[PDB]
Parts: C-alpha cells; structure tokens; sequence
C-alpha cells in the first residue's frame, strides 16, 4: 500500500490527490510517481539520450528490457521528447510494501549504472 | 532499505497534517489560503479573466459562431475579451469581431454573407508563392506590395464593415473621438484606408469594445507549411482586411498553442483565461498550457433554419460552458506563505489584507517598500540622462538598488524582484538592463535580473527556432517517424536551454541526425 510505504520515510500521501508526486532520497536519484487509474508508474530520469553514442551502449541500454535482465521487472524507455527513463508499474492490491521497494531499489541499481554511460 | 534510500522527502511542496484556513474567498479572485502543519501553503483561487477568444478554422462551418459572441453578450462577458485570435479562415471572423461590430450586427452579416462564395471566389492569391521565390514570413511580408488584392471582393467587404464598426464605436465616445492619435486614425480611414492591426492596439486602450487582433496561418512552401502570423508587434500598419483575406487564402491546421501567447511573469499564476472555439496517451516526463488545459477551455463548434439552429446550439453550449468556468478552480502549493502571497498580484494581496491583515501584514510592507523603490530607481534612470560612462551608473541609481537589495531577504523575494525588474513594457528599466548587461555588478537583485533578462534572451531565441526551423518540418507531410522522434527531442531542447550553447547543442543534434531543415539549423547556429 502507497500511503504505507511513504510512511517509511515519515511521509503521508498528500489528500489533494494531483496525478504527480516526486520523491527525493538524500542519495540517488528523484522518484517520479505518476498515478494510473488502478495503480502506479514509477520512475527516474537519465535525461536527454545524447546523440553519437557508441554500439556498445546502445546495447548496453537495449539489454536492460531483457526479460532475464537483473533490472527486472524495470524498462528503459524514451518519453515523447526524447528522455530517457527507467519505469516500473507498480499495481494496487498486488505489490505490497516489499514489492514497491523492490521496484525503487532496481530502478535506483539502473540509474547508478548507466548515468556514467551518458557522458 | 538500503543505506543509499534511507531519508526521503518530497521534491516539491506537500501539505502534510491537518491545515488552517488563513483566508476564506477573499476579493474577487475568491482567494483562498490553507496551511499545514509543515508550513506548505495551498492557494486556491478562481479562474482568471477570461479576455482572450480564439477561432481555431472558419469557413462555411463558421455559421455557428454568432451563437458565441451572443452567449458572450447575454453573460455580460463580451467587454471583457480584450483580444481576438483566428486561424485560417477564423481570422475573418476574429477581425470583424475585433473591430467591434455587435453580436445581433455580425449576426446579421455573418447571415448574409456567402463565406464559401468569397473565399472560392478568391482569384488565385498563388501570386504570393510565386513571389517568394526572389525567414519565409519576412519574405512573404516584403512581397505584399507588389500584389493586388485591394478590391478583391471578400477584403472590399471586410475593410468596410471594419471601419464602419471602428468608426461607429469612436463616434459613440466623443472624449475618446477628439484626442489628437485617435483623430488621426478616423481621418485615414475616412480618406479610404482600412484598419490595422496598430489602430486596433491604439484604440482597445481607450473603448472596451474594440480588441486586438491577431491572425495566425500556415503556409505551404516547398512541402513545408510555414507559420505566419499578423498581429500589432509583427504587422502594425498591415490592414486587418488583407490579413485576413491571405490567411483565409491559404490551402495543416494551425494548432492551437500557436495562439496562444507566452507570458513572462514573477509568480505561477494564469494571468488569463481563453475561450476557444473549435469544430468537430502523449507521455512527458520533463525535468527533476497542456493540451487538457486548453480543452478545459474549448467549446466545440456543432438555409436560415440551420443557421438559426447551429447558433443557437452554440448559444447554449458557450452559455453552459460559462457558467460552470465561474465554479472552477486554480490551485497552488507552495513552500511558505510568503512564496504563496508574493504570487499575488498587488490588488490580490489587498484583498486578502482586508480580511486577515494579521498574515499579510508582513507581505504588504514588503510590496509598498518594492513598489517604492521601483518608483524611486525609474526616478534614478530618467533624471540621469544616459546610464553609459567611465563610472557605473550614479548615486541615484546605486541608492534605489540598495533599498531593493534590502527587501531581497530570502531566494523567493530575490527572484520576484528580479522578475519585477524584467517587465518588458518598463522602458526604464529596461535601458537600465540593456547598460548593464554581461557587466558585474554590487546590487544582488540587478545582479539576479540580468541573470533573468539573459535567460528571457535565449528563450526568446529559443521560440523563433522553433517556429522556424522545428515546427515546419514537425509537420511535413509524410515526414518519417524517426525525424519526427528527433524533431521532439529539439524541442525539447529548446524549451529548457538557459544559454547560447544549450541551443547550439540542440542546432547540432538536427544537423548530425536528420536524413533546407539542416540548412536552417546551421543558419541560427552561426
């Protein structure tokens, strides 16, 4: 439940339920927490894809959506104006607690890994 | 969880526990403040003026529209549209509008007049391609003159219902009638000229019922539709008529947000609302107006019986569509009450002082000081005489500064005054930015609003590449989805560049990806 594992750091869902909430840890990456009808969409920003990036990152990138990657169940994704971002779909009544930290944390290992790829 | 996730708050403002009404619907805005027990503030507030009525296409489908200047007429609203925007085709309508005729006036002629007539009629204005062969907008301004297109019907028809509407509305107000600039208008126009879009912005100063106008088309050139746009920055001495009649010429719908206008501002709130009249998942997710905004104000559009009929279930639809705007709402969250009243503008903080003084009491000092030394700093610039020299400013400048720089005590109130410095229609001190600019200076809030006046800079910069360079190719037909992709991300680019290299970057990544659109781009990169 949301409202239970905000309540980890000492927070509460805001009552004026907006659509986005952002989350940021003293370390590591903002958490951007988009709301779906029946769920949520988390995720974390890498930034503009740059251009002339080498093969080997692209794959590197590419290998991330494997369905055997360590990342999973996290996607890498580009948004309509060319962002890059690790997403994750967190559904109500299914994921608990341990399951949306689960979801945070390989997020956060993405992040971690591939920012320096960037440049 | 892991060392690395061990403390979290939020990125941006929450309320959190219970909160306190500071100021229950204050003033006409119906201002609302709440706090909670983490010191965030939450302003609520109704929605802001609606002065801004835009026609998305005309044509044959326009039969409707009269319905909507009534509604607006019936509401009590329509004095207080202060412009007018058309595309396409609505640029006729937006005109005719703009100029003041009444809503049972334009009904009248808008029922007898035979728009597809006129417009079919429209004896090949392909002259204007053709010319333009010896960016594309200035070009296509440089050409008008050497094309005839006066007496074509449909201008002949809108320059003389303009004027009349214009000449009608001056004759009404006589002290407005004998000022010298407008006496001056209505003589030109007595001696045959047409309105333009100048006597337009000259004249809704002085009649409420006169707007400004602005006329936005696409134009395809080469396989490429190129935005034009008249309006009185662009075109002041361009007759409304032949505008209107060039766009309504035109064969790639201009999209809406093209319309819309981008305003520069201290503070978050809407300074206006639009009404937008038209016929008939996107995933953004930006950094650590939307299209749903703009449809929260847009009214869709539905042989004498249908004309009656169509405008009258116009009528309806803009009258409902009124009424529930007045239960809407605008809603803010900030970090500290301080932040939440500096959002409001001055008469917005006396409403709310009139009622709870106790919390503005501190925010109201704070603005008669600003607006005080704003005063005292225009009184500094004018009396110098010229801001240039061996020594930096004077001794009058530096003092009215100094005051600013007092009030400047926390990063919210240094970024207002620094944005109240950067008002573009403060001639003073504007000259004061312009002798300043690139320098290092004492004074931290002019320090902060030239810092300000340079971002404005290069996103001024950053819009006209888009229009430009972007938008042409964005919707070309059959562009590939790829280029399309790339063309996203350049705009992207561009709406968050900050300096000259953020946009060279984005001019670079067009030229190195795309398979005239890289011409251009290395044209603005040097």
């Amino acid at each position: 439940m949301i409202d239970t594992w905000l309540a980890q750091w000492g927070l509460r869902l805001p009552s004026s339920n907006d659509a986005t909430l952002r989350l940021q840890p003293a370390e590591g990456p903002e958490l951007v927490m988009e709301r779906l009808e029946g769920g949520w969409l988390f995720v974390v920003e890498l930034g503009l894809v740059p251009s002339g990036l080498p093969l080997g990152v692209i794959l590197q990138l590419l290998q991330v959506n494997s369905p055997f990657s360590s990342l999973a169940p996290v996607k890498l994704a580009a948004d309509d104006a060319g962002r890059l971002v690790l997403w994750a779909e967190a559904r109500d009544g299914v994921d608990d607690v341990d399951a949306l930290n689960r979801l945070h944390d390989r997020l956060r290992e993405g992040h971690s890994r591939l920012v320096p790829l960037l440049e | 969880l892991p060392e690395s996730v061990s403390d979290v708050r939020f990125s941006s403002p929450q309320g959190q526990g219970e909160s306190r009404t500071l100021t229950d619907s204050a003033g006409p805005r119906q201002i609302t403040l709440r706090q909670f027990e983490n010191g965030v503030t939450e302003l609520q507030l109704s929605r802001p003026p609606l002065t801004s009525l835009v026609l998305s296409g005309g044509g044959a489908k326009g039969a409707a529209y009269p319905g909507a200047m009534l509604a607006l007429e019936e509401k009590g609203m329509l004095d207080g549209i202060r412009s007018m925007s058309g595309s396409s085709a609505g640029g006729i309508t937006a005109a005719l509008l703009a100029s003041g005729m009444s809503p049972a006036a334009f009904k009248t002629l808008s029922d007898k007049m035979d728009l597809i007539s006129l417009l079919d009629s429209s004896n090949k204005k392909l002259k204007l391609f053709q010319h333009i062969s010896s960016g594309f907008s200035e070009l296509l301004l440089n050409v008008l003159p050497r094309i005839d297109s006066r007496a074509e019907p449909l201008e002949r028809l809108l320059r003389d219902e303009t004027r009349k509407a214009v000449l009608g509305q001056i004759a009404t107000h006589p002290e407005v009638a004998r000022q010298p600039t407008v006496a001056a208008i209505a003589s030109r126009l007595q001696s045959g000229s047409g309105v333009t879009f100048g006597d337009l912005d000259r004249l809704s100063a002085y009649i409420p019922q006169i707007k400004t106008l602005n006329i936005t088309g696409t134009a395809m050139f080469e396989g490429r539709p190129q935005l034009v746009v008249f309006n009185a920055s662009h075109t002041p001495d361009l007759e409304v008529a032949q505008a209107a009649h060039i766009s309504g010429s035109f064969p790639i719908n201009v999209p809406v947000p093209e319309m819309i206008d981008k305003n520069f501002d201290s503070g978050p709130l809407r300074r206006n609302d639009n009404l937008i009249l038209e016929f008939e998942k996107g995933w953004v997710v930006g950094v650590p107006e939307g299209l749903e905004e703009l449809r929260e104000q847009t009214v869709v559009v539905p042989p004498d019986e249908i004309k009656a009929h169509l405008q009258e279930r116009l009528q309806e639809r803009v009258g409902e569509h009124l009424e529930k705007r007045l239960q809407a709402s605008e809603r803010h969250t900030f970090a500290s009450l301080d932040e939440a009243l500096l959002a409001l503008d001055d008469s917005m903080l006396t409403s709310v002082a009139q009622q709870n003084p106790e919390i503005t009491d501190g925010a109201v000092a704070f603005r008669q000081k600003a607006r005080d030394a704003f005063t005292e700093l225009t009184v500094a610039i004018v009396s110098a005489n010229g801001l240039a020299g061996r020594l930096k400013l004077d001794e009058a400048m530096r003092s009215a500064l100094q005051r600013l720089d007092a009030l400047a005590d926390t990063p919210e109130r240094l970024a207002w005054l620094a944005a109240e410095l950067n008002h573009a229609d403060n001639v003073d001190h504007q000259q004061l930015l312009d002798a300043m600019r690139g320098q290092t200076v004492q004074s931290p809030v002019l320090a902060a609003a030239l810092a300000e006046a340079q971002r404005r800079k290069v996103a001024v910069i950053a819009e006209n590449i888009r229009k430009e360079v972007i938008f042409p190719s964005l919707y070309r037909p059959g562009q590939p989805d790829s280029n399309v992709a790339l063309l996203r991300r350049a705009e992207e680019q561009l709406r968050h560049a900050t300096s000259p290299a953020e946009i060279n970057q984005a001019l670079n990544d067009i030229v190195d990806n795309y398979s005239t659109t890289v011409e251009m781009a290395k044209a603005w990169r040097n």
